[PDB]
RNA sequence: UAAGUUGGGCACUCUAAGUUGACUGCCGGUGACAAACCGGAGGAAGGUGGGGAUGACGUCAAAUCAUCAUGCCCCUUAUGAUUUGGGCUACACACGUGCUACAAUGGACAAUACAAAGGGCAGCGAAACCGCGAGGUCAAGCAAAUCCCAUAAAGUUGUUCUCAGUUCGGAUUGUAGUCUGCAACUCGACUACAUGAAGCUGGAAUCGCUAGUAAUCGUAGAUCAGCAUGCUACGGUGAAUACGU
């Protein structure tokens, strides 16, 4: 056979997307997406890259992953997939970039500075 | 200036559930909000059992206004709503009245509210009324 | 059979060019040298206020930098020893010759 | 005043701990470090000196 | 107000005098959220009697000070300032048409 | 009364029924019920004569009594008898470790 | 607490050693913060230096809800009006 | 192999230094053609990408003689200096600031998934062992990409509680203990048992915040014998609003 592959990066959560022809199926960390990532019923959005690219599908999956929480970690999945789909076919880049998901979000957390405490609240002023 | 869209609902392929779980999403806890709302889609779709959208869409066309007001000396003007603000405020009094039943369950107060509101009753159909009694009472001196 | 080392200085240019000094003098009389295998090069933090008596909220920060370099070489012999203890300079590096 | 206290933190002790690690250059006891034994502010002055490496600055 | 005295010990005589005076402002309007008083002997060496006063107001506040020979002259001279610094404010007066 | 001591609630689970008596908390209840092999299950007093003997007697293993109020009284009475430098701070709002009274008006004072 | 266990400065106890065998005394002056009651000190008096001046405290029988380090707290009336 | 544990490979991620990159730069339009602005393409990033540092002349006779230094004055068997103890923390009260409760969006209990950063030399004390736990015994490893510190919480799965001043609540006081310290009474923290105050979202008035923000839940570090509802730093989760001036 053959298998495609890519890397994933957001929110302190890294994924090495390994994307292979197949049924369309996930075992992240040799473990399924669904029970692993709480809760979670959001994985349509994870398959929307298939809803727009080579739609319907399907290609099976593998990925090693660590760091951060489910939000970025489920969201670190896609850009390795969609990038592996550029590597599959750059034709759908016009179908991707018009819809995103190969643009890795450059945003992340901030730093602290004087003003912050336990809850991220800057201070009051002198009333009375 | 844009309003940071939510993509679809991943439950029944609507959208405004997503806009609505986030309004139940207090403390940034999504799963408990999603939990209790979809549970309410079990309860209301059970009692007088039916589709989600009958009670939902009807009720949120029984309370979801068309005219609001704003002040400006102080003269309160009746105004046409932008439909995002319309739907926005409908859901606002939806949850912000949902607690205000004063009951126990996660969902009965909700499903009571949308069931009642599909029937043009309760404080959300009410705030639509009173709001539209500030509209066309105050047409005169500020429109 | 191998040789290994650890380096620690607080300038990123001098330390690796110095690695090229000893490595050049090493594969001169040896070979089988591991390249400059980098290391995470962690840091520190030190926070002080811009004040003397009061005004705590308005402050300033400092740190420390800490470079590490992992370099090795295989099939040892006394020549690469003299290449080790031959040319470490500038001496901000903290060589730790080992095996 | 601090002039005899200079000897106090240098004098011997009955036992282990009724002591402190004040600053050397200054005599401010409080707001000191066990790394360099310097008050809050001499560190600032001699960090600007760049006497020790030292870094300083603003990469956090 | 932290009626504190730098190098002068606030007696009850001084507190009575002070608060007594600000009572007169109940003309407008009191409404008493807070009030402060800074008094000090700053040697020149003719050497003072400094008075600085602070009034927090409705949606705003008004500080007031002054120096003079002695405490009582300083409280009386600084008076008739934190009244006109207050009076007037409002009205303001209606529109639009159209 | 009912089973033991005084003031038992009716049709309430064991989980707190055994706790309204003056001296039981929550774990000690779990112990004493574990001794007669009894548990509620779930919100209610399901008790017949069967376990009644053991729940009436196994409760006797301690001074869950007004004698514990008596224990308090006689112990503080031992305190303020002597000189007593902590029966004085017993009235201020201060336990024997100190509590630095500025906003302690308060519930140990009025 | 203490590391198993009760203790004394080992001069005060060394003093009452000389006080306690014979016809006892009703008088001891001391400083006595690092020492506390136990049944050898019975039948005697003590006067711990509060911080300004010692004051008599006679060792009574069950002085066990109490110790040596303090008997009239040096906050001393009160510190407060009420 | 239980295990990247071993063989091997650095391919991948990772890792630290020089590279290329975004500069209205390319185009289209609007524009005194210029200045520019609006739009579009690509691009990872389009309009000083985001933040950090850097804070003009200067005002406040701002603050600090107690950082250090110092003009002047004053002292000098004391306005200096040594020791044991106290005190710097007392409370009818008030001001500010924070923390914790006023509950079923939940409390009690069982099983289970996920980080970042950073400390460590005689310090980090792995496993095992004792114990209701604080801790106590032992001792492998390790100046760290290693070993250890250290296990994340929120959450997910369930059970129960079923709206009480309640398993809310968690102050109060006592009892019995662990660590450190020569020493835990004025004046250390914590563990086990009990006891269960007020309090049902706060009145007038009043405060912050434009997106990974707020809000919330965790983590480490210094200060250190002992000790942070504080400070600094790290992440996890994570929205509503922005018309218009």
């Amino acid at each position: 056979q053959v298998e495609y592959r890519g890397t994933g990066r957001r929110k302190n959560s890294v994924a090495r997307v390994r994307l292979v022809p197949g049924e369309g199926n996930i075992t992240v960390n040799n473990r399924d997406v669904r029970e692993y990532l709480p809760f979670e019923s959001l994985i349509l959005d994870l398959n929307q890259p298939f809803d727009v690219t080579e739609t319907k599908g399907n290609y099976d999956v593998l990925v090693n992953v660590h760091g951060g929480g489910f939000t970025g970690q489920a969201q670190a999945i896609r850009h390795g997939i969609a990038r592996a789909l550029l590597e599959a076919d750059p034709e759908y880049r016009g179908s991707l970039k018009r819809a995103g998901l190969l643009t890795r979000d450059p945003r992340m957390k901030e730093r602290k500075k004087p003003g912050l405490k336990a809850a991220r609240r800057s201070p009051q002023f002198s009333k009375r | 200036v844009p309003k940071r869209d939510v993509l679809p609902d991943p439950i029944h392929n609507s959208k405004l559930v997503t806009k609505l779980i986030n309004k139940i999403m207090l403390d940034g806890k999504r799963g408990t909000a999603q939990r209790i709302l979809y549970s309410a889609f079990d309860l209301v779709e059970q009692r007088s059992g039916r589709d989600a959208l009958e009670v939902f869409e009807e009720a949120i066309n029984n309370i979801m206004p068309v005219l609001e007001v704003k002040a400006r000396s102080n003269y309160q003007v009746p105004v046409e709503v932008r439909p995002e603000r319309r739907t926005t405020l409908g859901l606002r009094w939806l949850v912000n009245y949902a607690r205000l039943r004063g009951e126990k369950t996660m969902e009965d107060r909700l499903a009571n509210e949308i069931l009642d509101a599909a029937n043009n009753t309760g404080g959300a159909v009410k705030k639509r009324e009173d709001t539209h009694k500030m509209a066309e009472a105050n047409k005169a001196f500020a429109h | 059979q191998k040789i290994r080392i650890r380096l620690k200085a607080y300038d990123h240019r001098v330390i690796d060019q110095s690695a090229e000094k000893i490595v050049e003098t090493a594969k001169r009389s040896g070979a089988d040298v591991s390249g400059p295998i980098p290391l995470p090069t962690e840091k520190s933090v030190y926070t002080i206020i811009r004040a003397v008596h009061m005004y705590k909220d308005s402050r300033e920060q400092f740190e420390q930098r800490t470079h590490k370099r992992l370099i090795d070489i295989v099939n040892p012999t006394p020549k690469t020893v003299d290449a080790l203890m031959g040319l470490n300079l500038p001496s901000g590096v903290d060589i730790e010759i080992k095996l | 005043a601090k002039t005899s206290m200079v000897a106090k933190q240098q004098k011997k002790q009955k036992y282990a701990v009724r002591e402190y690690t004040r600053c050397e250059r200054c005599g401010r006891p409080h707001s000191v470090y066990r790394k360099f034994k310097l008050c809050r502010i001499c560190f600032r002055e001699l960090a600007y000196k760049g006497q020790i490496p030292g870094v300083r600055k603003a990469s956090w | 107000f932290e009626i504190h005295g730098d190098n002068l010990t606030i007696t009850d005589a001084i507190r009575n005098y002070i608060e007594e005076k600000i009572g007169k402002l109940e003309r407008y309007f009191n409404d008493v959220p807070n009030a402060v008083a800074h008094v000090k002997v700053k040697t020149y060496s003719n050497s003072a009697t400094k008075i600085e006063v602070t009034i927090p107001l409705k949606n705003v506040t008004l500080r007031a000070e002054e120096r003079n020979d002695d405490l009582y002259a300083g409280i009386d001279l600084i008076n008739n300032k934190l009244e006109r610094q207050v009076r007037k404010y409002k009205t303001r007066i209606n529109r639009k048409s159209r | 009364a009912r089973i033991a001591g005084v003031d038992i609630p009716r049709e309430k689970r064991v989980v707190i029924s055994l706790t309204y008596i003056y001296g039981i908390g929550t774990s000690t209840a779990q112990k004493i019920l574990e001794e007669a092999n009894v548990s509620a299950d779930t919100r209610v007093k399901d008790l017949t004569d069967d376990e009644l003997g053991r729940i009436r007697e196994v409760v006797d293993g301690y001074k869950v009594e007004g004698d514990l109020r008596r224990e308090t009284n006689l112990n503080i009475k031992r305190l303020m008898e002597i000189s007593s430098y902590r029966g004085i701070r017993h009235r201020r709002g201060l336990p024997v470790r100190g509590q630095k009274t500025k906003n302690n008006a308060r519930t140990r004072k009025g | 607490s203490i590391k198993k266990g009760p203790f004394v400065d080992e001069h005060l106890m060394k003093k009452v050693e000389a006080q306690e065998g014979s016809e006892k005394k009703q008088v001891i002056k001391t400083w006595s913060r690092r020492s506390t009651i136990f049944p050898n000190f019975i039948g005697h008096t003590f006067a711990v230096y509060d911080g300004r001046k010692h004051v008599p405290v006679y060792v009574t029988e069950d002085m066990v809800g109490h110790k040596l380090g303090e008997f009239a707290p040096t906050r001393t009336f009160k510190g407060h009006v009420a």
